[PDB]
Order: C-alpha cells, then sequence, then structure tokens
C-alpha cells in the first residue's frame, strides 16, 4: 500500500468545503454581521 | 450496443426540442423520483498508468476495471468476489476461498478499497438509491474515458454516468427509463424523465450538460 | 524578539503612569495620526482542532497558521503566494503554478477565505491605512492565543492586536513608533502615541486594556 499514489480519483474528503463552512459556523471566528 | 443506441436518440430528441429556449421552463414538472437510479458511482481513483481504474458504488461495493480488460468486484459483504474477463465471461468466489491465479487483482483491489475508503469523499451520500432490495444485479464498469471536462462511465446495466471536475455536478443518464439524474453544486440529486424535459423544457445548465452527454454517447459509440 | 520587549517597555511605562487617574485629561492631545498602522487583523476563524487559524489582513490578503507550524499566504492579487516552514524560509510561489506539495494547504486557505468573505465583518474598513505605499512588505501571523476575553495576535512586524469578545473593542500596537490604536463599541479608530497618553492622561477604559495588554505582552515573552 506505501507505494499506492495514485495520480487522479474523485474529490479528496479534506475538499469537502460545505463540512468546512459547517465547522467554522460553528467553531469560534471574528464578529459576524448583525 | 443496443442501451446506448436508445439513449442517443432519447438524447438527441430532448436536445433537438432546445428545451432551454422556451418562453417558461418549468423544469420542476419533469422530476419523478420514481425513476431514481439504483447503482452509480460514488467514489473513483484513475490508476491507469500502473494497474487501472478503481471505483465505489453507490452500495459500498468496490471494482476495478484493470489495464488488461478484466474486472474485479467486490461486494459490499466484504467477501464475496465477481471477476469478469475480457470477453465478458463472468465467474463467482470470496477472498476466503479463491483461484491463486487471482490473488494478486485481489490484493490490487483492496488497495483501491482502502484509499478510496480512507482519502475520498462518498458522492451520493445524502441521496438514497431506488431499492430492489438488493435483487438488482450488481453492474460492472464496462468503459471509461477522461476529456478535459469530465470523466465518462458505461456501466454494464447500459447507465453512462458522467462527472465534471470543474463543479462538480454529475449526470447519471438511465436508457431502460429514458431518464436523467442531475447533481448539481450543491449536491442537490434530481431525476427527470427526458420526455418531460422535452415538453416542459430546462434550465441553462442542465440542457447545456445534456448536449455534452449527446457528445459523449456518439464517442462510445464510435469506439 | 526584540520588538515584543520594546512594547513591554512602553506599556511597562504607560501603565505605571496611571494615565486615567488624573485630575484632567486630554485625551485627544495624545493622538497622532501619523502611526496609523498599516496593517492589521480584519477576519479570523479558529479551525484549530482540525486544520489551524486563518485570518484576513486590512488590504483583503488571506493567511493560515496550519497546525504543524508552517505558514501559507495569498496576497490581494488572488494568485500569488508566500510559504513560511516551521524553520521559517520564506518561499514564493503562486495559485497558477499549482503546486502539488502545496495542493492541500492552498485549497483549506482557499475554504477559509471563502468563509470569512461570506460571513464576517471587516474591521476596520472605515480606516484607510497609513502611507499610499501598497508596497510594504505583507507581515505573517506569527503566533496567537485566546484567553476567556480577548484573542491576541502577534504579526511577524511586531504588531501586537488584541481584540476583546464581549463589546468588539481592538488594541492595535505598534511598537516600532511606541504607539496604539484603539478602537471602541461604535468602531471608532483612534491613534495615539504611548509617551503622550503619559503626559495627557486617557480614560479608563483605554487605560484598562493597556494593562490588560502588558500581562498578555509577557504570556508572549514566557512562549
Amino acid at each position: 500500500y506505501e507505494t499506492f499514489d495514485p495520480p487522479l480519483h474523485s474529490t479528496a474528503i479534506y475538499a469537502d468545503e460545505e463540512e468546512f463552512s459547517k465547522h467554522c459556523g460553528l467553531s469560534l471566528s471574528s464578529t459576524p454581521p448583525g | 450496443d443496443c442501451h446506448l443506441s436508445d439513449m442517443l436518440q432519447q438524447l438527441h430528441s430532448v436536445n433537438a426540442s432546445k428545451p432551454s429556449e422556451r418562453g417558461l421552463v418549468r423544469q420542476e414538472e419533469a422530476e419523478d423520483p420514481a425513476c431514481i437510479p439504483i447503482f452509480w458511482v460514488s467514489k473513483w481513483v484513475d490508476y491507469s498508468d500502473k494497474y487501472g481504474l478503481g471505483y465505489q458504488l453507490c452500495d459500498n461495493s468496490v471494482g476495478v476495471l484493470f489495464n488488461d480488460s478484466t474486472r474485479l468486484i467486490l461486494y459490499n459483504d466484504g467477501d464475496s468476489l465477481q471477476y469478469i474477463e475480457r470477453d465478458g465471461t463472468e465467474s463467482y468466489l470470496t477472498v476466503s476461498s479463491h483461484p491463486n491465479s487471482l490473488m494478486k487483482k485481489i490484493t490490487l483491489l483492496k488497495y483501491f478499497r482502502n484509499y478510496m475508503s480512507e482519502h475520498l469523499l462518498k458522492a451520493g451520500a445524502n441521496i438514497t438509491p431506488r431499492e430492489g432490495d438488493e435483487l438488482a444485479r450488481l453492474p460492472y464498469l464496462r468503459t471509461w474515458f477522461r476529456t478535459r471536462s469530465a470523466i465518462i462511465l458505461h456501466l454494464s446495466n447500459g447507465s453512462v454516468q458522467i462527472n465534471f471536475f470543474q463543479d462538480h455536478t454529475k449526470l447519471i443518464l438511465c436508457p431502460l427509463m429514458a431518464a436523467v439524474t442531475y447533481i448539481d453544486e450543491k449536491r442537490d440529486f434530481r431525476t427527470y424523465r427526458l420526455s418531460l424535459l422535452e415538453e416542459y423544457g430546462c434550465c441553462k445548465e442542465l440542457a447545456s450538460r445534456l448536449r455534452y452527454a449527446r457528445t459523449m454517447v456518439d464517442k462510445l459509440l464510435s469506439s
């Protein structure tokens, strides 16, 4: 498995922007519009 | 292929009607959730420079179309296997009790399965397939190719799937029901009867992807 | 660094003068618009549990301090980049170059930028940064930490910014000029010479926050 490095593939887990934005809304952040 | 010929005729009829050039487009009237597909490709890995193309179907089964034109499918029970030879001949086995001649291909399939489970998002996880109670036979990947804009996947049951790289949109074409399922950039899944898209029209985004689909089905037929 | 040491000495001097315990206070006389900062943190989001802390600078540039103690910056042109490793080697590249080793970190930064731009207000929007020079070297976030009451942000140019959570008041300390910019609840920005605050006094609101800033700067030096 160690040398199993596919050069092309479908979208990786880290590239799920919907889960990213979800977590940012749940995390602490600067001030949002009121 | 009898199915590709049907799909081509279905797509020419809808595309010839210019569905986006209507006074009032009523795409919603074409929705028919009863045509929701049972199987679609939810993950894929293009290692064709060494081994082949691995993929996952929505039921969590996995498969590999090796560079030697054979296919190995691992059912979602994690043990049952289906081997399809170059000429289409199908045989059935298990990882537990297999022929020794398939041990390397089984090992490769496991690597594909592990890589997909560890690194890749599952497309269509929100959407629930039409259920034959798993009676529906598992399709295999007959052929595929990649273009500048998308990867095209032709399954043994006749369906054609087109995944567009830029915006993550996808078309699932089902010639048996003359239907198409569109997953938009919002990952929202909708299934339409092509005949009803012809009658009621559709938005420009889907209409253009249906023109692209026709170009791709012609390509599949020319090969 | 030597800049934090200077900042601590300036804060010690101003606090030791007890600027709010004066028979007469003339805070306006301590203002010096010539010391308005050119760079401050306008937005930020704490994704430390998974990826790290992303932030936006007043020039719309974007940066992120990853949990591996590396940094990646996206200038206001939207393509050029700057990647600072753990050791501190400043390497310059672009999104168009499609670097393979930094592809994941690029994607995450773009996501930070997206959320901030579509969900968060830009602090200091009503202020024009000093200098017609938009050629000033972009700074990066050297370190940061969070108390129950504020977030402390230490930039590479020596600036220290303290944002108070409950009332949205903010301090921007510039050791190079022994100056501080204060942003009150109404978002009015005032820039002062710390040495002049000693000589003219100031309100309890600013005095008490300069007392807090000193203890925060001590914390930065202890680390």
